[PDB]
């Protein structure tokens, strides 16, 4: 069972630009002192991104779609994102896939979800910080994979601090297979406005031969509830300051300058303006 | 399949974690990525 949610404020999306950001290992081979040239689904560069902020309330939970994976950047301070749902229609007649960072585990369920309009994200927040209910879904019919990670303990507890978390993930889904690469960092007590410059690889993390079709995908958030928040099921809530940054890939060729380690302390685009190229036909 | 010994430097065949190839293998102290196991260079030629 499911409710429709109201007393949301509408706001245009706004776009930043971004900074050489969005670079992985694209095998599992590695290589040493070269200057490799790759042609594989990148950011492009100096590409603006969606900009996304959470706090009217700022309640922005949209649909964004998915055309050939995608990068999703996260300012955070306290966890306030947790979940991810992937899908065609979230409404049971197709297969979904879900993840849920929620208390038990790190749950990964590929199934006929029967998705809400809009699936609350209740985590009722009593003097102590936990989940009492749970209003993603209805009902599921008959699915296939269901996986749970580590149990490991969290906190959920209220911090309002500065933000020191800054999420960096990849997503591909090629011929059945979902790929999820990934980087967090501490970030240093900085203006809140955008991500800075400087460079970051990501390491590949999970390989999923899950097999299915997916075509949106949605964030989900952690609403708190208090005696600060009076309402029904679904007025009342706390937020929490948050923002996130949405940017779709594209098939680039770029050249990765290996360090005498094996990470890429540099890379450099050869479709971005005559330099570039020149630099790239010329492996210097 | 079947768990062998290590062989010194000394000129063997070598089926390293299914990677057929013949060669020389001896130590090396070469950081690596805990996420491959691999290793090329210049020429792309598997080297560790
Ligand atoms: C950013 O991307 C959007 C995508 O539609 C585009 O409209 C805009 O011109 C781009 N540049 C700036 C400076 O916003
Ligand atoms: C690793 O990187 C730093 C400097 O780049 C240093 O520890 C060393 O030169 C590099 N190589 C190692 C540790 O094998």
């Amino acid at each position: 069972q499911c409710v429709n949610l109201t007393t949301r404020t509408q706001l245009p999306p706004a776009y930043t630009n971004s900074f050489t950001r969005g670079v992985y290992y694209p095998d599992k081979v590695f290589r040493s002192s070269v200057l490799h040239s790759t042609q594989d689904l990148f950011l492009p560069f100096f590409s603006n991104v969606t900009w996304f902020h959470v706090i009217t309330k700022r309640f922005d939970n949209p649909v964004l779609p998915f055309n050939d994976g995608v990068y999703f950047a996260s300012i955070e301070k306290s966890n306030i994102i947790r979940g991810w749902i992937f899908g065609t229609t979230l409404d049971s007649k197709t297969q979904s896939l879900l993840i849920v960072n929620n208390a038990t585990n790190v749950v990964i369920k590929v199934c006929e979800f029967q998705f809400c309009n809009d699936p609350f994200l209740d985590h009722k927040n009593n003097k102590s910080w936990m989940e009492s209910e749970f209003r993603v879904y209805s009902s599921a019919n008959n699915c296939t994979f269901e996986y749970v990670s580590q149990p490991f303990l969290m906190d959920l507890e209220g911090k309002q601090g500065n933000f020191k978390n800054l999420r960096e993930f990849v997503f591909k889904n090629i011929d059945g297979y979902f790929k999820i690469y990934s980087k967090h960092t501490p970030i240093i007590v900085r203006e809140p406005e955008d991500l800075p410059q400087g460079f970051s690889a990501l390491e590949p993390l999970v390989d999923l031969p899950i097999g299915i079709n997916i075509t949106r995908f949605q964030t989900l958030l952690a609403l708190h509830r208090s005696y600060l928040t009076p309402g029904d099921s679904s007025s009342g809530w706390t937020a929490g300051a948050a923002a996130y940054y949405v940017g779709y890939l594209q098939p680039r060729t770029f050249l990765l300058k290996y360090n005498e380690n094996g990470t890429i302390t540099d890379a450099v685009d050869c479709a971005l303006d005559p330099l570039s190229e020149t630099k790239c036909t010329l492996k210097s | 399949k079947k768990s062998t010994n290590l062989v010194k430097n000394k000129c063997v065949n070598f089926n390293f974690n299914g990677l057929k190839g013949t060669g020389v293998l001896t130590e090396s102290n070469k950081k690596f990525l805990p996420f491959q196991q691999f290793g090329r260079d210049i020429a792309d030629t598997t080297d560790a």
